[PDB]
Formats: C-alpha cells, structure tokens, sequence
C-alpha cells in the first residue's frame, strides 16, 4: 500500500487521469489513457507502444534503476492488496467489491501482501464484486491480457 | 477580368464587414450570458441562445 | 476575499502585470496587458479578441466549468468587496481610496458581498481624495459595456 | 544568507550547476548548461564570453538593486560548503558546484567554476588589484 | 519636524510640488508649477536653468534670517523626512519601496539641513533610487538621474 509512489500519476489537462507504474525498470503506462507523466524525469523517455497487450513501456533512467517495483508471476488464488483495497483471485479471475475504481483507476498495479502481480486496465460489473480486465503474466510468466467479456477502459 | 475583380472585391469587403458586425452584435451578449437577446438580434444577427 | 484565488495572474517577463479572471464558463483577461496566464489549463485555450471592451475572452474547458464565479448586473450603490479593499460605488461610478491599486491591478475582479463579481477593473484616474476605476460592467438591461472616467489611465 | 540569491540551475530536471548576480548583471558558465530555475532572469539573453567562460547579462529593470556586490581585495572566506599563494583550495564540493560565488562582510570575491584535487585548488573568476577580471585556473582543472 | 516654514505648491485645493526657501533663496523644481501661500512670497520673479530643472529666486530681506540651512555633507546612512526615512548609500539617494512619490519633488532632505533636492525617481525591487540635484565633490552643482527617472 505504502510501497506506491514508485507509482506515478500521470496527468491530461492538469487533473490525474491514469497511473503510469514502474515495475522491472520498466515505466508502463496503458494506451488507452493519453495525457502526460506527472514527473520530468519520467517525462522524457520514449515510450515503446504494445497494442496487443495495451502497455508504453520504457526504459528507466539509472537514477531510479534500483528503486522499481519487482514483479512476480506466481499467482495463487486469495487477496492481493491494490491501492484502492483488497482483490480476490478466484476462478482464475481478478475481481473487486462492486463499486470501488473506475475511469481513472487504469494503470495501478496489484500487489501481493509487495511484488507486481497484475496490473489493471479496466473491469466490468460482474455482480456485487465488479471483475477486472488486467495485464497478468501467465504460469510460464509470458505477459497476458485478461479480459471478461464485455469490459471496457477505465 | 475588371468585372469579376470589383464584383470580388466588393463581396468579400462586404462579407467581411457583415462578419464584423456579427460580431460586434454578438459579442455583447456572448460575454454577459444571464440576459435577455433581444427577439430581433436574435433573428437578424443569427444568435445561439447562451445559457 | 477568499473568491480571489480564482483570477490567476499573467507573466510579461517573469513579472506579473495583471490578472485573468474566470466568471461564467469563461475566463477574461485584459487586451491590454500582455503575457501568458500562470497556469497551465488555461494557458492552453486561443482567447479570441474584444477590442471594444478591451477584453480577451475564452471558452474555460470542460473539467471546470463548475469551478468559476457567477455575475449580475444588479448593482445597487454601496461598498463592494475587492482584491484591495472595498470600492464605493455612487453616482454610477466605482471608486477606491486614493493610492490603492495601480500597474498591474489589471484585470482585477471586483464582487459583491454575495461573491457576484459585478465588474473587471481595467484602469483609473486619480481624483481629489478618490481614484475612480475604468471597469467592464454590465448594465441594467445587463449587456457588457465598458465604463470609463475620463483621463482614466490603464493599468 | 544571502546565497539564496545564487539561483541553481536546472538540467533535465536536476542541478547541474548555480547562476550567480553580481554588481547588477547575472552571470552563468558555459559549461554548465541548462534552464536557469527563475523566472525573471530567465528572459535574460546571456551574451558569452569565452575568454572569462561565463556568459553574462544585465540583471531585469526590477533587480537592480537586490544583486550581490563584489571587491576585488582579497587578503589571505565564506562559500555555500563552508575556503586562500594566490590560490582558492578547499578534499571533499565537486562535479555540481559550478558558479558558486564566494563570499567575503557579504561581498562577492570569486566565482568557482571548477578545480584540480591538490589532493583542493579551486578553478575561479575574479578581479585583480587594478581591479580587472580575470580567471585563475589550476593546472589540471576539471571543470564542474 | 520647523514645519510653517515649509509650503505646499497649489492647485485646486490639492497639493503637486514643493518649493523651497533655502539659504535665502527659493529654490523650486521647473517642471512643477503653482502658487506659495503667502501674499508676500508669491510674486518673486524665479529665474530658470533648464538642464538642471531647477528655478531659482532671492526671497524677500524680511525672511532672510528664517530660513533652513544647507550642507553638502551626505555620508551614507539615514535622513529624517515627514513619512519616514531617507538612504544615502554609494552616490545614490535610495529610499525604501512605497514611502515618497508624486508631488514630493523638490523636497529638502533633513538630518535640519539641506543636503539634496529630488526630483524624481525610479522604483526598482526593494529600493527607489532618487533622481536628484546635487553638488559635486568640488562642490559645482550636478543632476544625478538614474536612468528611467520618472520626475516626481
């Protein structure tokens, strides 16, 4: 929870509208959310695009190369913290309690109780928990897009 | 040649002046939003009612 | 006085010299006074001109419009709260103590005890024991016109 | 107290070096690039001078009267870190404090620009007894 | 603050320059005009010098005895003055920003004496450095106008 500034607020007209997260020295912003880094540093780098996966990813500077988020592709069902609080892994489907995130909330990364274990692009209405359409890493640890149907960008 | 000169030249100094106008008309208005347009204005410098 | 966060000032080379205002959906700031307004979402917008008033005015965009103050034209005389201090309006004239307010006052909104902005000072003239202000008001039917003493100076 | 009127400058969003006025002009050096970090001076268009290393210019009309002043008699004083054979030397300020002026009651006797460790002697700008400027620079010197 | 001596010069019921009687002779800056209060001191003829935009007179033997003296001394410090304090430093007459302004021009500068007659000025950051007249080292008298004085 703690561990987010590592996380960084991108901002479109002033006012945050995504997150661009630093894992494996790596800066990943998604494409649907445009606008601009809020962080100079950050706001240099050019930015590779992957549409298939839906990330800009770059390389970081050295003088944050230490301090990045590690990732992990083990993935066990149960709780995994997130800013906005706790998802569940079940079904091998990310899920939220219904009404919590939305437009804005694309682009912060899930952690485990404090590696990357997803990182979030949108979510649908499932029920009263609301499922999530997330960039995971499969068992192999090869990078997936996992959308329920129907889900659309926040 | 002279002809389509000065028929040119006239219409687009008289649109140009008409535009101005426009203007001139709507800009009173534009600018103070909560007020009346006149039915007049309204119809003959072709206004967009504000809110 | 606690409405006056919402005029931010303009840069002329690194000074400040006057002050954009939003009122309305739609930010105003002098023809006049020169520069670029000391934000950034509203440094984007291309102010289109009003030479008659001596007003740039713009169309603030979307994210807020619920973010800017509110006018009337109903002015009845009396004192009205301003950035400096309270201006006494009589005899239809708006008029500040003597010595306050000059270069770079520009653009100032002035309110109502409601927050109502009832007018944008543009300049003054220094008379007797008052300085009377050239302002942008609306009148009773409530059209925009500019108010000006004579030998008012811009600011 | 007063170096908060030498204005650090920034590049690629760090400080690669300072800015200093002195005498009612602003003075920054070559090597050190970068946007200076204020506003007022930095409509400024700084006219170079090779020879000095320090491009230069007149301060704007509202600061005339806020720039440090110099002296050129320098005895064998106070500088931003805590310093003089006719030679300024400190071992452990380096590679960024470049246009750091050096202090003196208040009075502005150099400009660092750079050094060489003496295991350490100071690369400098300052003004002779006759009073005309002149850089000091060491065998060695690296610039900062 | 031997105050009958000095007037305000007249228009309208409203105050715009100050002239001075100084060492018996009155002494006013050229580009304010008006009238002294006093039946006796207003119709002296005054007698110009252009360049340095000062008006002189011999004022009346009747108040040559009650008049403020001068002096060139003007080491760098503080000087009295009705809203507050005048700086002389570096051969310039500084004041803090915001106190003096229009109207004041020619005003005397007091320790009581003499030392230096404003005209103008121009307000730069924290200091007004003062355009004034003075005398020189060897005692000629001198304008000093930092550049873009605006007379006061």
């Amino acid at each position: 929870k703690l561990e987010s500034d590592k996380t960084f607020p991108i901002m479109l007209n002033g006012q945050v509208n995504g997150y661009a997260c630093v894992v494996g020295g790596r800066v990943f912003k998604p494409l649907h959310v445009e606008g601009r880094i809020d962080n100079e540093q950050l706001a240099a780098i050019k930015l590779k695009k992957a549409s298939i996966y839906d990330l800009e990813y770059g390389d970081v500077p050295q003088c944050m190369k230490s301090d990045t988020l590690q990732y992990t592709s083990d993935k066990p069902p149960g709780f995994y913290n997130w800013h906005h609080g706790a998802v569940q892994y079940e079904n091998n489907r990310f899920t939220v309690p219904r009404g919590v995130g939305g437009k804005g909330d694309s682009g912060r990364p899930i952690l485990d109780n404090g590696r990357v274990v997803a990182i979030v692009l949108g979510g649908v209405n499932e029920g009263s928990r609301t499922a999530l359409s997330v960039v995971t890493w499969n068992q192999k640890g090869v990078t997936v897009k996992d959308t329920p149907e129907g889900s659309e960008p926040w | 040649c002279t002809c389509v000169a000065i028929i040119m030249v006239s219409c687009v100094t008289s649109v140009w002046l008409l535009c101005r106008t426009r203007n001139l008309c709507i800009t009173p208005y534009k600018l103070a939003p909560n007020a009346q347009v006149p039915i007049l204005l309204a119809l003959l410098c072709c206004i967009k009612p504000t809110r």
